[PDB]
């Protein structure tokens, strides 16, 4: 997208989410972050949702592909096809861990902004995480853990336990815990503790931060009540 | 298990 | 796709299907139907169905964007934005348009066949005359009726009253005189007609078929209720 | 007014 302007294709993103266009979407804010500069709290999160409903309806096909793979299993077709869907989810995931590396990871120095792509580069991991097998497996599960633990050591320090974005890190990191690591304790314990530090400092809070965070506090609740 | 649906701006 | 096998592109347009995949399906259809041989009726309806719901998200997607543009008509960004999906949307309804007219309908001898790719080349027209303006419009507006009204003369002469590609037909060619050739009175009057004549035939049907055809026709009283 | 929803096979 290197002939259009930043403002403009930051423009068209917002036109592809209410087109429900998540592919174009995400074009553009990969070409948004191409031209170099920083993102804005709301830029970072266009492109969080552009990629995440790109790559959440690549993962909801592939597992659709791999349960009649595995029920084969009790031609070489739906073998191959979900071969096609896993590499293009893939590509995704690549495709944005590849932005985060370039450059915007080293170039955030604010903590909002370090934790909310480290988080992301933890989530894209575990995409990669859940297809893959054997040895190649294990580096990207740890790849996945260093990177939500470095942006945990970070929002424990800068982030008060209400924070959103603090709130949905740790989330994502107890489910990594329960459904990739296999370390359900773990992500109870996460869970647990990260719903009662911020159940106690809601007192702090506005009417409108109130909203935000238990919303993810509920969610938090949500798994807890399926793994316990 | 759910993690942050994240699929609206 | 000229490298695969017709029997594995069908199988893998089932699974794309299964997988929500519909990009993916209408490419294996397109490689299908261009192997040169006659479609069955159940590939004409995986034809059908992946064409259906790829420009069924365009169309969508086309009518946010110009519902944001007339809005803003009361940067360049928003009629770029539109002029792109528009493009692609187009470009599906002549792939479609192409396939039947290279070779599917004139290879298309039995009623069945034949009317189900004009109600098809009927229906992509009128996609096509959805985002039409001007004297082109004209054009494409008599296309779709010249299809409609040969698939509809086809239908009457070899079909039932209650065959399902019968209904199907005259439902989207009643759909045609409302929205594209305002001629409501037109629409009305051939929901209705095509209503009894239906309900009339019913008792020959057996039980699995009685509910094929009853579903379509709630659609003709859908609308028929919607217009008068 | 709706046409054949056409997109389930
Ligand atoms: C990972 C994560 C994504 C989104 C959210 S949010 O929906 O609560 N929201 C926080 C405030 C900002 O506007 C970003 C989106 C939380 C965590
Ligand atoms: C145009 C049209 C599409 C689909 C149908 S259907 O859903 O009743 N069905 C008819 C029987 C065949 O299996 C094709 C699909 C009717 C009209
Ligand atoms: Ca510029
Ligand atoms: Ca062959
Ligand atoms: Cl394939
Ligand atoms: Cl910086
Ligand atoms: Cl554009
Ligand atoms: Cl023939």
């Amino acid at each position: 997208m290197g002939s259009m302007e930043r403002a403009s294709l930051i423009q068209k993103a917002k036109l592809a989410e209410q087109a429900e266009r998540y592919e174009d979407m995400a074009a553009f804010m990969k070409g948004a972050v191409e031209k170099g500069e920083e993102l804005s709290c709301e830029e970072r999160n266009l492109l969080s949702v552009a990629y995440k409903n790109v790559v959440g309806g690549q993962r909801a096909a592939w597992r659709v592909l791999s349960s009649i793979e595995q029920k084969s299993n009790e031609g070489p077709e739906v073998r191959e096809y979900r071969e096609k869907v896993e590499t293009e989810l893939q590509g995704v995931c690549d495709t944005v861990l590849g932005l985060l590396d370039s450059h915007l990871i080293k170039e955030a120095g604010d903590a909002e902004s370090r934790v909310f792509y480290l988080k992301m580069k933890g989530d894209y991991y575990r995409y990669l995480a859940e297809v893959a097998t054997g040895d190649d497996k294990k580096r990207i599960i740890d790849s996945a853990r260093s990177a939500y633990q470095e942006a945990m050591d970070i929002s424990k320090k800068e982030m008060p336990p209400t924070n959103p974005i603090r709130l949905g890190l740790a989330l994502n990191f107890s489910v990594f815990h329960y459904e990739i690591a296999n370390s359900p304790e773990e992500a109870i314990s996460l869970a647990k503790t990260t719903f009662d530090e911020a159940m106690a400092d809601l007192h702090t809070l506005s009417e409108d931060s109130y909203k935000d965070s238990t919303l993810i506090m509920q969610l938090l609740r949500d798994n807890l009540t399926l793994w316990t | 298990a759910g993690s942050i649906p994240g699929r609206r701006s």
